[PDB]
RNA sequence: UUAAUUGGAUUCAACGCCGGGAACCUCACCGGGGGCGACGGCAGGAUGAAGGCCAGGCUGAAGGUCUUGCCGGACGCGCCGAGAGGAGGUGCAUGGCCGCCGUCAGCUCGUACCGUGAGGCGUCCACUUAAGUGUGGUAACGAGCGAGACCCGCGCCCCCAGUUGCC
RNA sequence: AUGCCCCGAAACCCCCGGGCUACACGCGCGCUACAAUGGGCGGGACAAUGGGUGCCGACCCCGAAAGGGGGAGGUAAUCCCCUAAACCCGCCCUCAGUUCGGAUCGCGGGCUGCAACUCGCCCGCGUGAAGCUGGAAUCCCUAGUACCCGCGCGUCAUCAUCGCGC
């Protein structure tokens, strides 16, 4: 089953999330990083992510 | 119209019993009554152990009430019991005894003869026994076994006598018992008398 | 989705769109005034519905 | 006035006219006139249905059938008789309607 | 004959029969596609199982799979036993129901007598009836279920009723 | 409903397309005819049982016809289905494969349906097959009964040469 879950861009000092919350529901959940469209995985969005 | 109405709350009815026969197979369901009434309905059930039915202290009716009401209609229902009107004039309840009495393990003669003792002594005045399975063999079979007057065909023998019918499921396999009892007030037409002088 | 693949239609005419209230099967149902019964159902609950044979 | 109308419909046909005679009787007892009990005709619904399960046999039918008597009563308004006909309590397979012209 | 042309019924008493006038369903039949193991234990599991989706291929069409990465917050057919469910077999393992001998006139019982016994008598004879329905004689005298009586319609008269019926 | 034996990631549960409607042939039950004890055209007469709120549709208006757009009153002795056909009078045909018989096919217009090719039903014009009373055999009926003519329920989203009643 593995691990999976990093890559949201973070250093010591200081963090910027690598993506956004979702404004479908409450902030915390994060979208997609597909390339082309911001998919938000599981509310559907498809805003050709910024 | 009207006759929408009048076959349409005749079946409510037949759907309960045809459940709670199933339900309260120990017991010896006995039958039921509803009666309508502004605000709500009130059902009633002659059961022959209220200590059973009722529950463990009011645990089960509670849940007769909700099944009662969400799988059927009754949207304002209030159960209780009651005890059997004449337990011994009621076919539909000697049919259940006697299938009971032969699947936990007696002979089937014996519990015929039993039956029709118990029944002619509380007062009627012919009764009709009838059990046809897999007894004791592998071709099935049928026995018989009657006491007196009781009518057959006509118009009398079909409001008068008191019939019921049975399963009894075993290790072999069912066995229909099928009773037929005349209440103790026949008055066929034959029977006239001389009021005199 | 595993709930999509044993999930039926809902039809609304055909002999699958009506079963018997009693026993379950599709075909010969009586509709006459509204009960919805087989044939054969029909025939061994009648007497307690009511009805009566005279002729 | 106003000429309530009463329309009682059951299956059983003795149970039907204990309560008529009872409206007849509270009519009578106190002051007001009635048009007596009119018959309107019966509604029998019949259902012919075949007999056998299997298809093996002669073909032998039933004839099941229930029969629905109906009466009419025209009556007057006055509240010492439209309340003396609300503790009629009938019976539970017959049906009551009441209503004014 | 066909990939399939699903089955049951074969004198009366099988063949507009299974209430069977089937476009899908009904459907049990041929081609194809996808889901389903309450419950006890096994590999494994909060470093995150079971389990769900915007877009795109395969496809008849489908997040059904794979590409793509998002989510959800505890269980686990990848393993063993079991268990649902079955228009699968057997009507020659059964119950219930129904057709036919037949709406024909039969089928028995209590006590007594006759035979070593299976059995018989009553239930036979004579006339009469749609009828073991009757009337007489008789080792027989009495009974029970079926028949008749009972229930529903039709044809004639009288009383009570008169709206939504009649004039 | 049900005992025993097999299926048990399948013989269990859903979804799309096909079949049960295939056709050298033997048979059962029926419908229409082979004409005058008739075919067509125009007029005139008289019923009962039953059914309707997911439904029955009066009345008005468009269409040659199927049908279409509006839409009172009806939870029923009230409103609707519902001015039946065989029967009668008047004119054409005159014993002929015909003005008998309407199978089989071409083209065009519609209704129900999520879908009419396989395989639904309905309308208008056209084409016009066998059939001239039936061998040996065999069936049903005793009175408002047999024969002859139409109607209503069931099944039903549409489709009755059928079943059960009048
Ligand atoms: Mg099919
Ligand atoms: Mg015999
Ligand atoms: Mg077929
Ligand atoms: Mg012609
Ligand atoms: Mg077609
Ligand atoms: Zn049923």
């Amino acid at each position: 089953m593995g691990q999976k879950w990093k890559l949201y861009i973070v250093k010591d000092g200081k963090v910027i999330r690598k993506n956004k919350f979702c404004p479908r529901c409450g902030p915390g959940v994060f979208m997609a990083d597909h390339g082309d469209r911001w998919a938000c995985g599981r509310c559907g969005y498809t805003e050709w992510k910024k | 119209a009207i006759e929408r109405y009048f076959i349409r709350e005749a079946v409510k009815e037949m759907l309960i019993d045809e459940f709670l026969e199933k339900e309260l197979r120990r017991a010896g369901y006995g039958g039921l009554d509803i009666k309508k009434t502004p605000l709500g309905t009130k059902v009633i059930i002659f059961a022959a152990n209220p200590g059973y039915v009722i529950g463990r202290g009011g645990r089960r009716i509670r849940e007769l009430t909700r099944i009662l009401e969400r799988q059927f209609g009754l949207e304002n229902p209030q159960i209780d019991v009651q005890e059997i009107k004449n337990p011994y004039l009621n076919a539909k309840v000697q049919a259940v005894r006697i299938a009971q009495a032969l699947e936990r393990g007696i002979h089937f003669r014996r519990a015929a003869y039993a039956a029709m003792r118990a029944i002619m002594s509380n007062g009627a005045r012919g009764v009709e026994i009838r059990i046809s399975g897999k007894l004791t063999g592998e071709r099935a079979k049928s026995v018989r076994f009657y006491q007196g007057y009781l009518a057959k065909v006509g118009n009398p023998a079909e409001t008068l006598v008191s019939k019921g019918y049975a399963q009894a499921l075993l290790k072999l396999g069912v066995i229909g018992v099928k009773v037929a009892i005349m209440p103790p007030d026949a008055r066929l037409p034959d029977e006239i008398e001389i009021i005199e002088k | 989705a595993k709930a999509d693949y044993n999930k039926r239609k809902p039809r609304k005419f055909g002999k699958g769109a009506r079963r018997c209230i009693r026993c379950g099967q599709y075909g010969p149902i009586i509709r006459i005034h509204g009960l919805m019964l087989c044939r054969h159902c029909f025939r061994e609950v009648a007497p307690k519905l009511g009805f009566r044979k005279y002729e | 006035m106003q000429k309530a109308r009463i329309k009682l419909a059951s299956t059983n046909v003795r149970s039907l006219e204990e309560v008529a005679n009872q409206i007849k009787q509270i009519a009578e007892r106190t002051g007001v006139r009635m048009s007596g009990p009119i018959p309107l005709p019966t509604k029998r619904i019949r259902i012919v249905t075949r007999k056998s399960p299997d298809g093996e046999g002669s073909a032998t039918f039933d004839r099941w059938e229930l029969r629905i008597h109906k009466r009419l009563i025209d009556i007057e308004a006055d509240e010492r008789a439209m309340r003396q006909i609300m503790r009629i309590r009938v019976p539970e397979d017959v049906t009551i309607e009441i209503e004014l012209i």
